[PDB]
């Protein structure tokens, strides 16, 4: 149908490569709200366009807010593809018809706990800032642990009050004794907290740090206080370009419209003009799959099978992509965990013992891993053999 | 002491509408009840409707449910009664009164307006 | 609508005498839970808004002199003036105040003459 | 696809436009005035599938367009002007918004 | 040295007062060269044109604050949202004065929004405060608007977390529905009479009409509604005796705007004492940058404390210490009956007249008597017999001249693969039947004996969907509500004590082995078994979980998994056919079996000395007296008599 594809980019994406189907291709640089409103109202007089695909190069998240608001006030579905417009927001509204791409906090938390399980790091804590949305993360973690095969060891949750005075906050920071630590904070507070912990000496090789995609901001902007080996997961898949994203969006829209045509023919409806609804795609594209890729959504608008990527900080001060996400499982390019002993130039880590043994009947009993839970029984120990 | 002041006399063509005003002062406008009463000359007053300003709760006489509408303005503490489809039967004197309530128990209309004649 | 019956319709007396005006409601204005009568007596003079005289069928207003006396309960009520004055000349109406018995209705009225 | 309309007229009037060549619930229907002495005008459009209606500012408040999904007919009512009328339908390929199928024409006069 | 202020006002008197207050702001602040420039706009029926006009005008004027102060909107949406989002694009703080929707407390969406009126979650907090007055712990919740229903429910949960109490029932749905009588009937069967209402006026009138049809306004009913619920036509259908709350001075816009403007002036003068005072550009055209003091100014306004009542923004940017009034429906005329302080409730002298009887608080927590007991087929404690002719039990007499007191029990014929659905009333007797009869005789209630759909005690097992662990058996039925009190040889362990309650155990025994004619678990041939020594246990029984707990017997857990039998009768029959070689089971049952069959023999070891008790629901008054009765039965010779009936006897 009549679909408009608008891209706000600084990266040079040209336009020529971009029963009744018509497509609109444009390139935009500015991102001020008046420009958005003016362009939307101008194109809304352009031959009754029902489809809107948008992406952004900037990293401002209010663009998605305004897009959702205008979609609600015009009853026209809008997509998020890139940048701040594709950032997953808190709670959409049934009045709105705006939809995004990428995963929420809960899916990424599940992926993080899967990663932790696959390395048998069963002792951890919980560090949370005053950043909004922390209590939902706490509740999801509490619900996830109690119905798991692992039986995780969780230390008491660390909650910050303000910009840490290092008077009573350090009291809680000292009690952190685990090797795995979970942190949920914004990028500005992360530098402060990490410098604080490095001064406290909790920046050892065994003191791993895990953070969601929120704290990992610009790929170019990399603070020096992040130790080489920070654990981060963000949906920024650099193997798939925005062209594939907008093509998949077009496929989603075409499939949804085609399938909604047969139940009711007169579905596609856009408002006449800015100045001066019964059957839609609002509750219809829950189930959808194009070319095998299950591009279905949730009841709150999220994706069903997103593309998450596990990234870490190499010694070259770069976010190094390591692990991707399969349909439901987790793949790891590096099965053996690298030590990353050199987070900075002041870290002479060298405490380990390479132990080699031989299969002896009463002393060294070699047994296969339990297939029921894919974990060695607690009275055994990990091992490997180059077979 | 509370005061209720009504609008002036009106000459309205039959079938037309009139909207009367009743400014209130000297008491809690939000937490009291105001009643509009129709009194033809030489006749007793006929209760029309009552409205609570704190909740906008409206209740009209069945004879005037489809004829009169009530509105209030909290900024001005003024009651309003809009009488539409006026007929010669509406040639009468309309009054606005504030309810008197003691110990939470209403005891009768204690305050009155000066009265307004609609012709 | 509860029918309010007022008797007599009008009367004329000399100053200093005692008069009695009755009010009858078609239904009991007494609510059993609180045992109070939802009856109010009023004094309405010519060219003036009516002035609340007696409420609850027995309680005089602060401005009402002791000479006025309201009696009766249930369906039948009575307004009595022990010492009638010329200033009391007015048409007196009894009106029910029972919220559960909407709408509010008035009796026929009693005209006082001197 | 063929179109049919009502007869001549001679207050208020109503003119029917019946469809017997396609699925009547899919395409818009537009009304045209062709009073002699000039080219033409444009009144409004209606979609039988959902009932969304748009009107021209010049003819706003004077022409009311309605449709019946059962008999596949189009009704346009002018209230309280002598011109030839046409009801038409686009090809459906969209964008061009041209007029291809034409009616017979109803001649109203006062 | 100039301050620009943008406002949205329509009433001209209010705009005049606004300008008067702006002028008077420069009175107590001395003769400093700071200036306050005023800008106001009126209403338009649309919401995009108003948005763009206000945004462009207040951007070009380079204002610092924006206000919304119009209650009487013909639109029921109450949307200042475009103003908030547009002025938050540049992190320029916005002030609300009328809107009270709980969505605006969320600052992840509304980046730069503050308001001086509390959302309705504060009413839920006041309700929780009221709960501290009359000692109530069971409530029924019903919220319609799902945009704020989740917020209200979360606030109520936060309130209840201090007492660690949970609501009996909560409900959310789509506002505008009318057939809500089914949920009313569902709530009628419960014990609590506390009804919490927070919805639109259409829904309020609908539910009042439905409840009046269903006659739920009698004595004992607890009614509590918010402010939005008693206006419009909703007040018309309100049953008498209801309790309402009031927002004091929430509509007199004069003093409201006066206080807001005074606060703004003091905050502006406080900020003027600081450095790096930039200004918003003409962001209408080509200004894509944010205000670098945006968060700075917002945080300055967040720390705004005053004393001239007190206005104070919390971490949600909302006014606290709001005064609430309490109103009662006395013959459909509102009467003030109480007030709410900043954190206290102060009732007045007006009587608290209720829809039912007394003015005292009705204990709207109902009681229970008819108990739906579930029990299981236990060979020495619970016998199964088909009825003689029709629902009748043959009155057999014991050898001591005591008639056998049987009970009509309803259970399936066999398991589902054999008997899909064939339940007939039968005759049950034994030990636990007599115990239950004694319990019923001692106390004042009734009962109804029924069976369990399977023969397994109950285990926590993942259901194939959602990857969630679920229970079954006796615990599966009890937690589903179909049962009320499990009376059976219940094995007391650690999983059950967390989910359900117990009383004093009525049994004392451990675990052993049944053999046919090893020396307990310490047999090396059983440490590493083979195809010859066959030891088995009951599938989905507490013993299997107990052995799975200690991973040191994983091989035993890996051997019993191949030969788990559904019931003890199957294992006894199989070992009587010498198809089995060992059977880990309770001591008393196997002792009675050895008395019955002389070939049955037990081993030596007596380990894991636990007991059997009475499973219950959660904390209920059916606990204290139940445990006291069990103890009083244990103290005297009643247990010896029951043993004479079934336990002591030998065959």
């Amino acid at each position: 149908l009549n679909i408009a594809v608008l891209l706000g980019h600084s990266h040079d994406v040209t336009e020529r490569e971009l029963l009744d189907v018509n497509v609109v291709a444009l390139l935009m640089n500015r991102t001020d709200p008046k420009s958005l409103i003016t362009h939307v109202c101008d194109l809304m007089s352009g031959a009754r366009i029902h489809g809107l695909v948008f992406g952004d190069d900037t990293d401002q998240e209010a663009v998605a807010q305004m897009l959702d608001f205008i979609s609600s006030q015009t009853f026209i579905p809008i997509l998020g593809i890139h940048g701040g417009a594709s950032m997953i927001m808190a709670d959409k509204d049934p009045t709105s018809t705006f939809f995004q791409f990428g995963a929420s906090i809960q899916q990424q938390a599940t992926v993080m706990l899967k990663i932790m399980q696959d390395y048998d790091w069963h002792v951890f804590s919980l560090v949370t800032t005053i950043f909004p949305g922390y209590r939902d993360f706490i509740s999801f973690i509490k619900t996830t642990v109690d119905n798991s095969f692992v039986g995780w060891d969780m230390q008491n949750v660390i909650t910050l009050d303000t910009s840490f005075e290092d008077a009573k906050t350090q009291v809680q920071l000292k009690k952190i004794h685990s090797s795995v630590i979970l942190l949920y904070c914004s990028k500005d507070e992360a530098v402060l907290i990490l410098s604080e912990a490095r001064s406290l000496g909790l920046t050892g090789y065994d003191f791993f740090w895990i953070v969601p995609s929120l704290v990992s901001g610009n790929t170019e902007l990399i603070p020096k206080e992040f130790p080489s080996g920070l654990i981060s997961v963000s949906y920024d898949d650099w193997d798939y370009s925005l062209e594939a994203r907008v093509r998949d969006g077009l496929g989603i829209l075409t499939t949804a419209a085609s399938s909604m045509l047969e139940k009711f023919s007169y579905i596609p409806e856009a408002k006449a003009s800015c100045y001066g609804p019964l059957h839609t795609l609002h509750q219809f594209m829950v189930n959808v799959t194009w070319d095998g890729k299950d591009l279905s959504f949730t009841e709150e608008g999220y994706q069903v099978h997103p593309r998450l990527v596990v990234i870490v900080l190499n010694k070259d001060r770069e976010w190094e992509k390591v692990g991707k996400w399969e349909n439901q499982t987790l793949s790891l390019r590096h099965a053996v965990w690298p030590r990353y002993k050199s987070f900075s130039d002041c870290e002479p880590d060298d405490n380990h013992l390479s132990i080699v043994t031989l299969e002896e009947a009463p002393f060294v009993i070699v047994e296969d891993i339990d297939p029921l839970t894919e974990t060695c029984v607690r009275n055994t120990v990990p091992c490997r053999k180059f077979v | 002491q509370g005061q209720m002041q009504q609008s002036g006399a009106e000459l309205v063509k039959p079938g037309a509408s009139v909207k009367l005003s009743c400014k209130t002062s000297g008491f809690s406008f939000s937490t009291s009840y105001i009643n509009w009463l129709k009194q033809k000359p030489g006749q007793s007053l006929e209760w029309i409707a009552w409205i609570y300003a704190g909740t906008d709760g409206t209740s009209y006489n069945q004879k005037f449910t489809d004829k009169a509408q009530l509105t209030v303005d909290t900024s001005s503490s003024t009651a309003y009664m809009q009488f539409s489809s006026l007929t010669t039967d509406d040639s009468a004197i309309y009054y606005c009164a504030r309810e008197g309530i003691y110990y939470g128990n209403y005891a009768g209309f204690t305050y009155w307006g000066q009265g307004t004649l609609v012709t | 609508d509860i029918v309010m019956t007022q008797s007599p319709s009008s009367l004329a007396v000399t100053a200093g005498e005692k008069v009695t005006m009755r009010c009858k409601s078609s239904q009991s204005l007494l609510w059993s839970v609180n045992q109070n009568n939802y009856l109010s007596w009023y004094q309405q003079k010519q060219g003036q808004p009516p002035k609340l005289l007696i409420y609850g069928a027995s309680i005089r207003e602060s401005w009402v002199p002791d000479r006025f006396t309201g009696s009766g309960s249930g369906t039948d009520f009575t307004l009595t003036i022990s010492n009638v004055h010329a200033e009391d000349l007015a048409v007196y109406y009894c009106q029910h105040n029972h919220g559960s018995f909407l709408p509010y209705t008035f009796g026929g009225g009693t005209k006082l003459e001197i | 696809v063929q179109l049919q309309q009502s007869g001549a007229e001679l207050a208020s009037v109503k003119i029917s436009c019946k469809a017997t060549g396609y699925t009547f619930r899919s395409y818009w229907i537009e009304w045209l005035k062709q009073r002699p002495g000039h080219g033409l005008e444009w009144i409004g459009e209606i979609l039988p599938g959902s009932g969304r209606t748009n009107y021209n500012e010049k003819f706003k408040g004077k022409a009311t367009i309605t449709a019946d999904t059962s008999s596949n007919t189009a009704y346009m009512q002018l209230s309280s002007d002598s011109a030839v009328y046409y009801c038409t339908r686009s090809r459906g390929t969209m964008i061009t918004r041209e007029f291809t199928y034409w009616g017979q024409g109803a001649l109203v006069t006062v | 040295k100039i301050v620009n202020i943008g406002a949205v006002l329509s009433t001209r008197k209010h705009e005049q007062m606004f300008r008067e207050a702006v002028n008077q702001a420069n009175k107590r602040h001395g003769s400093w060269k700071i200036q306050l420039n005023a800008t106001s706009v009126t209403h338009k029926p649309n919401a995009i044109q108003m948005a763009l006009s206000v945004c462009e005008d207040l951007i070009s004027s380079q204002v610092y604050a924006i206000l919304v102060s119009h209650p009487p909107t013909p639109n029921d949406h109450f949307t200042p949202t475009p103003v908030s989002y547009t002025a938050g694009f540049y992190r320029i703080p916005v002030l609300g004065l009328t809107t009270r929707m709980s969505i605006y407390s969320d600052k992840s969406i509304h980046l730069s929004f503050l308001r001086t009126v509390p959302p309705y979650s504060h009413q839920s907090s006041v309700w929780f405060e009221m709960m501290r007055v009359y000692n109530w712990n069971h409530i029924i919740l019903l919220v319609s608007d799902d945009h704020e229903g989740r917020a209200a429910q979360k606030r109520l949960e936060t309130l209840l977390e201090e007492r660690e109490s949970k609501a009996e029932k909560v409900l959310q749905f789509d506002p505008g529905t009318k057939n809500v009588t089914a949920l009313l009937m569902e709530a009628r069967d419960l014990e609590a009479r506390v009804i919490i209402l927070s919805a639109s006026e259409d829904d309020a009138a609908t539910v009042y009409r439905a409840a009046a049809m269903l006659n739920m306004t009698g004595s004992g009913y607890v009614w509590l509604v918010g402010e939005r619920e008693i206006s419009g036509n909703a007040l018309r259908y309100a049953p008498d005796g209801i309790i309402g709350l009031q927002l004091i001075n929430g509509k007199n816009e004069s003093a409201h705007i006066s206080d807001a403007v005074g606060v703004v002036a003091q905050a502006v003068h406080e900020l003027l004492e600081k450095e790096n005072i930039t200004d918003p550009p003409r962001g209408c055209v080509g200004n894509t940058n944010i205000w670098k003091t945006g968060p700075l100014f917002k945080r300055v306004l967040m720390s705004s404390k005053y004393a001239d009542g007190r206005v104070e923004f919390n971490e949600d940017g909302d006014r606290k210490f709001a005064n609430y009034s309490i109103m009662n429906l006395q013959n459909r005329k509102l009467v003030q009956v109480g007030i709410y302080n900043g954190t206290h409730v102060i009732p007045n002298d007006r009587k608290i007249i209720w829809p039912g009887g007394e003015t005292e608080k009705p204990r709207g927590y109902q009681m229970s008597t008819r108990l739906k007991i579930v029990t299981i087929h236990q060979e020495p404690f619970v016998y199964v017999k088909p009825t003689m002719s029709d629902g009748t039990c043959k009155e057999e007499f014991t050898v001591n001249g005591d008639p056998v007191k049987k009970v009509i029990c309803t259970g399936p014929n066999d398991t589902s693969p054999g008997s899909p659905r064939h339940t007939v009333p039968q005759c049950c007797y034994g030990f636990c039947v007599d115990l239950l009869i004694k319990l019923a005789r001692t106390m004042n209630f009734t009962y109804e004996v029924h069976l369990v759909a399977d023969g397994k005690f109950g285990t926590q097992e993942r259901v194939n969907n959602s990857n969630k662990k679920e229970w079954n058996g006796m615990m599966g039925e009890l937690l589903s509500g179909q049962a009320d009190m499990i009376v059976a040889p219940l094995t007391i362990n650690n999983e059950r004590a967390q989910y359900i309650e117990f009383s004093k155990p009525f049994k004392y025994q451990g675990l052993t082995i049944l053999v046919k004619k090893i020396t307990g678990i310490n047999d090396p041939r059983l440490r590493n078994p083979s195809d010859k020594f066959i030891y088995a246990t009951v599938k989905q029984s507490s013993v299997d979980i107990y052995f799975r707990r200690q991973v040191e017997l994983s091989t035993m857990y890996r051997h019993m998994e191949k030969h788990n039998y559904e019931s003890a009768a199957e294992a006894i029959q199989a070992v009587r056919d010498n198809k089995l070689h060992a059977f880990i089971w309770d001591s008393a049952v196997l002792e009675f079996e050895a008395s019955q069959k002389c070939d049955l023999v037990t081993t030596g070891e007596l380990f894991f000395r636990s007991g059997f008790g009475i499973g219950m629901r959660k904390d209920s008054p059916w606990k204290q007296n139940v445990s006291l009765s069990i103890l009083k039965s244990h103290e005297n010779g009643f247990m010896e008599d029951l043993d004479k009936t079934w336990v002591r006897y030998q065959e």
